[PDB]
């Protein structure tokens, strides 16, 4: 692992966390209930991507040639996607992290929503990954668990980052309507913490403790309705309505 | 106030926030068209969304093929940047019509205009009240009709319309629920014009309750009704005498544009709104 | 009989409105699981036709000699709305004047007591349903020409 | 002179007035946005024994 | 007199126009158990005699 | 806690019940979810005025 860890990428607080297990030597060949958690911890630490991105095309005329050979119809929806992408490419520096009118795809079940997400992610030549949010109702399902427990598990976004080694992939947060809130728990606060591009650069987990590169990680959300999304999430959005299909 | 907020604070923020910097500009008539035809809210947030839409359209048209300097978006180009207009502004009529009268309404989003219309057909003395009307408004109609039945010689109404004429009062449109007592007079003007075959002036909006002996009682929410009557192009108001203490809440240029008449009796209203000669043949 | 157009959440639908004028005493029956807005629009159309009884060749006193019956097939399907005003005006005028109405023309539109045609909603589903059933002629309010694009 | 409350429709500026008041007297500005739960057991916490 | 050895079913409209129904199978089996051999049925239900 | 139970109050039956609950808490091991319930219950019995 000290071969694995001194390679390309990682920052220096990551290195101070990385020199932790030199003197965590002997508790895993015999025992222990929390010995493979540190082994796995530095596996996670060297596993996540660093300093490797895919150079992006932002040409809207190539985007039209990507979208039109993957879907039929939906032309106005294509145009609003093009407008969002044009304002995404046009702004660099300021007023790109102050305002993210994050896309929300609203329509009945049976229309092409996820396929549009894969077609957008293939238009910018970047690496798609989908995270469904169906039965999610606890913040530790988005965040991590503390490594001081037996079963410690980081969130789904660490999985989505360790799938594809690009710094900034495209992630589709599918079905945020079904995030159930009750007494003692809702991860919509973690959704706002990870979703608004002005505090997500200082993101952390309960498993890992280092900051993250969730800056130009492109996000798309889908929904079947509007009236069950939390109101502090319904200020950072921009809805696009997909109505349903003609007989022809 | 929305036009001034969109001039000062909202539109430069949305332009700078979208990436454009002075390559695009709107005029004032475009702002008023966007407010009146793409926005129905008490706050200001939907107008902010619409200006964001216009700036993002301009950014896409810049990235397709650029231009030189500044392009000034007029009021004709707003459906080319926003789509089909999704609301319809209220229009005032201009001709004296027989059997109808111009009333004022009040929502928690702003006052509107409403038109009472009454038909008087030969029949057997039956009253129909359609248009999703509540109970207070139906009882207001009954009080107005009983006042008119008690005073048939004063206004030239027929001597026996209580058993020879069917009346029908309709308030368009037929899908939205309507309630309250503040339109007691409007119904008394419309029923009297429909029964006596003389037109009613549509230049004038009006409001106020009615009692069974003909007293105009005060009503509520006068500034929203007067602002909506001014925005639709009506410059003459009939208002109860007990609401003259509330005219001091209006802007000064609105109050100078309006010719307000203050009444106590219903006969003062019927003298002022009805044209003095009949135009149609009578009912029976 | 007249041809009308409806709006379901999964597309449009043709609906037929048929009325009958039989000798009687002036009652008005309204069958076919109709809502309150639709009954009020039928009453508004009938009052308009009683006012203008000479323009269209209607009988002079049908308000107390004829029982009308407005039926919208089928039963066991609840129907509501007000866009059905000029359809019922056409059907009632055809039944009272004994003049046949053209069935190859679809129509839609809200009516008032002065005879004004008001705007409606859901126009593209109705026009797609009328086109893919073989009807090539539409009557529409003038304030809905914005949505023909 | 008691707890001030700001009443009105949404969209009308009720947060930006708060920032104007805070910056006018050189404080800092936060926003709890309560109501995200359904109990009085999230205003007051739960102890270590849980 | 209306002859009673004929079972019938169908929805009527106001023009005198018979419109199709549902549940044709169970109705015809129940009529055949009872000894009725003559049925009146709408034209648009001949697809469901199969 | 035994001192606090002896000082304040109590009625006699409540005192014997609290002492039996205290002995039951002393037999078991700490940190178990059985122990926190008995600790909270004795905390409520001691700080109510008698
Ligand atoms: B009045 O009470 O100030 C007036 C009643 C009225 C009369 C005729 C046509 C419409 C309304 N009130 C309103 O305008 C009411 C609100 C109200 C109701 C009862 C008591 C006090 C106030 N508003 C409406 O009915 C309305 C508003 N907008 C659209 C449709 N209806
Ligand atoms: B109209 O208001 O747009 C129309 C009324 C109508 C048309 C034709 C026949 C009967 C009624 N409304 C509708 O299309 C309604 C649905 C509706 C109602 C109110 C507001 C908006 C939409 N359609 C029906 O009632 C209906 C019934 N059965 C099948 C399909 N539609
Ligand atoms: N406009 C379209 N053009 C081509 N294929 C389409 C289109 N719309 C849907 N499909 C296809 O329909 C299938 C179902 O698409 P899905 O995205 O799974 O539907 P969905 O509505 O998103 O499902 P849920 O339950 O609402 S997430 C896929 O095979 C798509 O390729
Ligand atoms: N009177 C006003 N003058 C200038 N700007 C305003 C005014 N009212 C509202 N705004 C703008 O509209 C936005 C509304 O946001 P906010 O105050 O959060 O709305 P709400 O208080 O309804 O949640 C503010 O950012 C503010 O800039």
């Amino acid at each position: 692992l000290r071969k694995k860890i001194e390679e390309v990428g990682m920052p220096e607080a990551v290195k101070t966390k990385a020199l932790k297990e030199l003197d965590r030597l002997e508790r895993m060949q015999q025992g222990s209930p929390e010995a493979t958690v540190a082994r796995t911890y530095l596996d996670w630490l060297t596993e996540v991507p660093w300093s490797k991105a895919d150079p992006e095309v932002l040409d809207i005329n190539h985007t039209r040639q990507v979208l039109d050979e993957d879907h039929y119809g939906l032309k106005d929806v294509k145009e609003r996607i093009l407008e969002y992408l044009a304002v995404r490419q046009l702004t660099q520096g300021l007023d790109v992290r102050n305002k993210a009118p994050i896309l929300v795809l609203v329509g009945p079940p049976g229309v092409g929503k996820t396929s549009l997400g894969r077609s957008i992610a293939r238009s910018m030549n970047r690496k798609f990954h989908r995270i469904s949010l169906g039965g999610v109702r606890d913040e530790a399902e988005i965040r991590g668990h503390r490594r001081t427990y037996i079963g410690a598990m980081p969130g789904k976004l660490i999985h989505a980052m360790k799938q594809v080694g690009v710094i900034n992939p495209v992630i589709l947060l599918d079905e945020i309507d079904k995030m159930s809130s009750d007494w003692r728990g809702d991860p919509a606060s973690a959704m706002l913490e990870v979703l608004d591009p002005e505090q997500n650069n200082t993101f952390t987990d309960h498993y890992l403790d280092v900051p993250y590169d969730l800056s130009k990680v492109f996000f798309i959300t889908t929904a079947n309705t509007l009236q069950t999304i939390p109101r502090p999430l319904l200020d950072r959005m921009e809805v696009i309505e997909i109505p349903g299909y003609t007989n022809m | 106030e929305k036009q001034a907020i969109a001039r000062q604070y909202l539109w430069p923020k949305q332009v700078r926030e979208s990436g454009m910097e002075g390559r695009i500009e709107v005029t004032d008539a475009a702002i008023l068209r966007v407010i009146s035809e793409y926005t129905r809210e008490a706050g200001v947030r939907g107008l902010e969304r619409e200006l964001g839409k216009i700036a993002r359209k301009g950014a896409k048209f810049w990235l397709e093929g650029a231009w030189e300097g500044l392009r000034t978006i007029d009021a004709s180009d707003i459906p080319t940047y926003l789509g089909i207009p999704r609301y319809r502004p209220d229009k005032a009529e201009t001709e004296p019509q027989v059997g109808t009268a111009q009333g004022l309404a009040w929502t928690p989003v702003g006052g509107t205009l409403l038109t009472i219309e009454v038909a008087a057909v030969p029949g057997s003395g039956k009253l129909s009240l359609t248009g999703q009307l509540g109970e207070v408004m139906k009882e207001s109609a009954q009080a107005a009709l009983t006042y008119l039945r008690a005073h048939t010689q004063d206004y030239g109404l027929p001597e026996d319309f209580y058993n020879k004429v069917d009346l029908h009062v309709h308030v368009p449109d037929g899908a939205t629920p309507k309630d309250g007592p503040s339109a007691g007079i409007t119904m008394a003007t419309a029923i009297a014009s429909a029964l006596s075959r003389r037109p009613a002036r549509m230049d004038i909006a009006m409001t106020g309750e009615v009692s069974l002996r003909g007293k105009v009682m005060p009503i509520g929410g006068v500034k929203e009704k007067l602002l909506a009557a001014h925005q639709a192009g009506i410059h003459k108001i009939v208002l109860p005498k007990d609401n003259e203490a509330q005219l001091e809440e209006l802007p000064k240029e609105v109050l100078e544009g309006l010719e307000i008449k203050l009444v106590e009796d219903v006969g003062e209203v019927l003298e002022y709104l009805l044209l003095p000669e009949p135009t149609m043949p009578p009912v029976v």
